[PDB]
């Protein structure tokens, strides 16, 4: 039965799919506890911006980090041999870029970090309301209802509705971006496809086999080392660990420990 | 099932001159068609039909069929005797039934306030409730005293079958000839034929069945203990009619030479 | 629910409820009565007894010694009943609630009227009082309850006296110590099983025996092929035999030695 | 549920319930009905015989038995089904419910009006009566649940009757002793049982030879081989060898000793 | 629920209750007390020791330790019934209800009519007393209870005393050191159960032996077989030799050896 | 049998979905010529539907197809089409049927439909009280349940009516389709060549050699597979259950195109010199 | 037990119902969760048409992609063979067009969408209510009360007539698309059945097989790099890894670790 589960874990398209829902429910569970919308004039756009994108950037390096084989891919680059590092490039990339998209995407169809993040940016001279011979303190109420202030001076209607404009744009900008993601999918697949000399099914084929003699040849030397390791304490103290010492023993001196410090 | 029961429940239609017609169906159909059923089961039934079938001459006169026909009964009116009982010690059935009947001046608990307009059909109204209110004294006093003359009835009715049923069992061992020990034992090899002759009939059947299958597909499936059957129990051909013939009949205790038999087919077996 | 339909049900009513309480409880007294005679096989070879002679010589002194029998063991399954109602006092209440005397009743003054005084305590079980009677309904309620509960635990001192009064005599007047009659009624019972176990057995003997001829086998199952395999017969006992077996045994003695059951009389050829 | 669904609706309305009666309980009916006569076998080699003959060469007379033993079996769901309408009362009361006789209402003063008596009589079962006649609404349904349960217990009676009637009289009529019929019953149904049994495995062992010679072998599961091994097929049974055991049969003497079936007298030669 | 069938109903009624109550403990005491002396043998053998002498010959002082033994024995029923319906007091308080002393009434001032005083005070039990004296119901229902339980815990307290009495007495005008004693007392309840378990043997043996001289064999379980096969029967053991071994026996000593049983005097010819 | 419960999870299965859409979805718009449309395709349409994925999903419809592609002249006689037209509307045709009938059955398919057609100057325990120009619209919005109380005593009438016709009409189809099938059912058996035995044993063979041809086509595909991977590793790697079949399996190597053409289509029945062949691949095989 | 399911899940019927069934629930919890209906008069029906259009057009390019037998079909493509693959491509295509259609007929029988839609292009001028001199502010009401706005002024009567209307139309198109679609698979499975020269039972056998050679093959080529893998660690180490290794030991040096770093 746990041998069905490692056999789905495999599967590429059901490990995304457990990323993407975990990246959601982690955003949507920081955006319901540590986001506050803090409301002030100055710099507001800031923090928007900021809860936009940093955490954006920072899955996109996580993932791109934790494939232990882009660092060999990279060593290598600092004929076929480019073509193959090209194909294993782009599909650990796939990977690698799945969750920040996610992240995007989720955020702006939930729509409140756009909306607390361009909110200043609002045009409001077709509003008659808003004269403010002033001109400062309509960038401050403009920042100052977004948040959490109602204020209700006949202007929450109107601030209903620029909040669902910006609402609106939002969720365009999530479906937008959703729909450039996957006309690059389809593009990049294109060039996997074309530029790949392997056959699609001996690209399949390589790639197991690549795994196996990894794992392989990681087991190998594992086994090697405990041979090794088996051979000095043989040759040492004279006998075998874990067969029958009845045999013989060395008895060390004193002389003897540090020849074993040599490794 | 409560869906079910919810079906043949009583529902007395108070009306006058019409519920004990109900009365009189929603009892007595029922204990009609369970005295059929208990006719039909009655394996005692169909010999006694077979008997006078085959002779076609009436040869055996009244006591011979007296004797068997109070047997055909016995074991089948027990049914409609526990059903109609039940009935009365219930006394919904009779309430319904006679509620147009009770003599308004019997009636007691108030003064001559009871009318006289209509008390026929007042008086029906009383089992289904549907009396006015300032008359509630007197239809519980109708509910009580008719349910009294149903389970009266009810008591009486148990106690003069269990005279009747005292009365046949001690006259049944005192006429017959046999001992009442040596009736227990005929008792108790009638049961014994029966379900043997049962019982070996499927197996003869099945064996049947399987020869002439395979006569046509050219082989007999057969299950695990089926195969058994075909090697331990075969068979030859079948049985004539008249040999099926002696057998079905009522048989009444011919001995032979001063042994006793004590079934048609046992006689049979002698080739009397 | 069948015994909700069973359950007692009083008709409050004048000259009429102490009929419906003799027969919601002599009846079914009865039946018990006559349940115990029917299933009592000792009342059977009573019957067969006087059938089969068909004169009546025998004198009613071995008749009474045995016939109070047929009645001791079965009248005890009516007397567990009638005490159990009355003890209930639910039969009595309703029975006698129209005989309490107008003028008997306590614990009120004179508040009862005398228009309808059989009418008005016939309703006493139904609970259908008026409140102005109501101390006077729980003062008969309570008073009748009694008479019935002490009659109950009365009847319950009779049937303990007269138990213990026969025990006595039935080990005084017997010429047998009871030591060796319970050796004789440990004999009684052991053959009986005994009998009726091995007259199963002959009878689906015999009944194999006749099916086989008439359809040429036998089915049998695997624990009855034993039976078969064991138990041959050659025919059937006769009547006459059968008929030395049935009756009354009355202590016999042969040559000496004791029999215990009619059946071991015939056993030794007599 | 399903029983929502085909949960009786009375249309109050005057010379249309009734209608709605007869269909919403003769329909289940007529429908019950046929299933009865679909499942029976009895029923087509009845039809199969006439099949063969073409002429009607055989007496209808013989062949009447069977034809009251068709009609029997499957008449107990229109019955079961028609019994329990009647009981429950619904049908009756929305069937006659407009055709009370206003004159013969009773438990009332003379309050019915008569400017449309069909139409407030046929608005009765669905509580749509003015409550001033209430009363009459009770008395109405009443008695006309009375004539439903009086029908209905009357009707379970015939049947009862008529059961044992015809029970009585087959018996009676019948060439054999009941029990050459008990025989031949048990036997018909050991029969069918092992003629359809083996069914299964003739055509699975038929099939096995005809994939194996298209394949060059076959794949079985485990007790497969066994099928094959233990029965081999040696070819097929002609069509007019399978035409003499189809049909009714009556009960025929060969040489003093009877035949069960078609099938028999096939066995017999 | 037989708990609500014997339940102790006290009759709240002058001169009427503790009639009552007398036969509603009494009684059952005395069907307690008569199921110990019928079921108890050594009353029959004292009985059987009375028939065959048919003279009175046996005194009546060696007699009267076992008479003292059938109703020493017996009487923990009427004690163990006796003595509960006491402590629980329901039994007592509805008998003597009815003879409290008004005069003497305690807790409350002289305010005790006395137009009717057993009327009221018969009533106590059953609650059936105007609340204007219910510190005097409550005052009696308490002295009264307080009366039966002093009555109770007296009882137990002097068949205490009887039982060890009787058991210190017993062990010190016998004849035999205490030790023998319940050897004697290991042997008679120990002669008894085999007694009893080859009665049936011996009795089941010559059931058999009678069936299978009738039927021609006999029907036996798997168990039954080895009875009939290691114990075989020949006869019946005479009548008089019955006779030996019923009744009494009081240490008869043979040559300076016990008998422990009157059966033993028996085995030694 | 197999059959009646194949179609009996097929009418539990729509008269669920039936109840789940008269929950979710269905809302009558109270609209003039508007609801008529709404009703008549609220029933049609998913029975026409529902009709079309019975015959898709039935295997032995293409079966019929391909026969008439490649014979080109209709030679199947009668009988065999007898029997796969009366097969696949009995595997097929039964769907819509309960579908359609359950809508009437429930009434509020129906209602919407002549709720347009219905009289003012039909209705009656009062004088008719209808404009004779909003006539129409007033009664169109009766089934919403949004009718004035006023009116409420001419719409229940009119919603009840209507819910009758509905009843008696669902109740008559199924009349229809009962006597259908039992008619049917007799025509099949005496336009038969061969007796109900025979037609129980040919189609219990049917069932047999497909469901053996399906086992085996799967094992034989797996053999001539892994034999391929052989000759182009020169080894193979197989498990306990599939390297039995290899060993098991001679491998007979690619059929004929003619002979897979041959073992498609309609069955002729030609009795070999009177031995039955009760299949085209039964014929095969004995033809050869 | 599991085989079974497996073995229903071979089925194709089965799998496209789960498929149905679960971009079904996907909607629901979409449509209930995150839509909230912008109400604004100028681009309101550019919401509901991209909420109607992007997800069915998303889902589509996941089932044409996610089957990966397309992208080999595809490359052959860029006689017997094109038959092949016209079969080929039209099986794979159902699977690939069933859920937007499926997501489609959902959101049209709900309705929601298509009511907040073409909400502001409701014919108006046969109300009489509605004269609006201004022309502005009818459009304006007409897309604010179909949203949330109630707006108790004699209108809501009015709008849910509107509403009605639109929804009646809604559940029409719904079953229309579901008419043409059910049409369309009949012509398709016509062509499917008449330009294919294989036979009924030749295609599914086929497909058996292919199924069958290509997992015999992947494990083939696994099996394969998973022996070129020991050969090496043999050749290299000296012995054969997972057996006995006490016989000997290569000890290889700092030279022998870069040939091993070839492939």
């Amino acid at each position: 039965l746990n041998n069905i589960v490692s056999s789905l874990q495999r599967n590429g398209i059901f490990i995304n799919s457990l990323i993407a829902a975990l990246t959601i429910g982690g955003q949507q569970l920081f955006s319901s506890s540590t986001f506050s919308c803090p409301c002030q004039v100055g710099k507001n756009f800031y923090y928007g911006s900021a809860f936009l994108v940093i955490p954006a950037l920072i899955l996109l390096v996580a993932g791109f980090a934790l494939r232990s084989q882009m660092w060999t891919i990279t060593g290598e680059y600092c004929p076929l041999e480019c073509k193959l590092a090209c194909l294993r490039f782009f599909s650990i990339t796939g990977r690698a870029v799945i969750a920040p998209l996610t992240w995007l995407a989720v955020t702006l169809l939930t729509g409140t970090y756009y909306e607390c993040a361009a909110s200043e940016f609002a045009s409001v001279d077709h509003y008659p309301m808003f004269d403010n011979v002033s001109a400062s303190k309509r960038e401050e109420i403009l920042a100052g209802f977004p948040c959490c202030r109602s204020a209700p001076s006949d202007v929450i209607l109107v601030r209903d509705e620029i909040a669902l404009l910006h609402r609106y744009q939002s969720q365009m900008l999530g479906w937008i971006l959703i729909t450039l993601a996957t006309i690059a999918a389809l593009v990049s697949c294109c060039v996997a496809k074309c530029c790949s000399p392997l056959t699609s099914l001996q690209h399949c084929y390589w790639t197991s086999h690549l795994q196996n003699e990894r794992e392989l040849f990681e087991q190998a030397a594992e086994q090697h080392s405990r041979l090794l390791m088996m051979h000095r304490i043989k040759k040492l103290f004279g006998f075998i660990p874990g067969s029958e010492d009845v045999k013989h023993i060395r008895i060390p001196s004193c002389q003897d420990w540090k020849d074993i410090s040599v490794p | 099932s409560q869906e079910l029961f919810s079906v043949v429940a009583f529902h007395c239609p108070c009306s006058p001159a019409r519920n004990y017609l109900y009365g009189l169906a929603a009892i007595g159909v029922p204990a009609l068609v369970l005295f059929i059923i208990g006719i039909i089961l009655n394996n005692h039934t169909w010999n006694l039909v077979a008997e006078c079938q085959h002779r076609r001459t009436k040869n055996c006169s009244a006591a011979p069929t007296f004797l068997l026909l109070s047997s055909i009964l016995g074991r089948a009116a027990v049914a409609p005797v526990t059903w109609s009982v039940i009935s009365l010690l219930r006394g919904e059935a009779y309430v319904c039934a006679l509620s147009e009947f009770v003599d308004p001046s019997s009636l007691t608990a108030r003064e001559e306030h009871f009318p006289s307009a209509h008390a026929t059909e007042i008086l029906a109204r009383f089992p289904c409730k549907e009396n006015p209110d300032n008359l509630s004294d007197f239809r519980e006093e109708v509910s009580r005293r008719l349910r009294y003359e149903s389970q009266l009835f009810g008591w009486l009715l148990i106690g003069v079958v269990a005279i009747l049923v005292f009365l046949t069992k001690c006259l049944k061992h005192y006429c017959s000839p046999l001992s009442y020990r040596q009736e227990a034992y005929w008792a108790q090899y009638r049961a014994n034929e029966d379900q043997l002759f049962q019982r070996t009939a499927e197996v003869h059947s099945r064996v049947l069945a399987a020869n002439n299958v395979r006569r046509f597909f050219g082989f007999v499936a057969l299950n695990k203990d089926d195969e058994e059957l075909i090697a331990n129990f075969p068979v030859e051909g079948t049985q004539p009619r008249p040999q099926w013939n002696a057998i079905t009949g009522v048989y009444l205790y011919r001995e032979n030479q001063g042994l006793p038999l004590y079934s048609r087919l046992h006689k049979w077996a002698q080739g009397l």
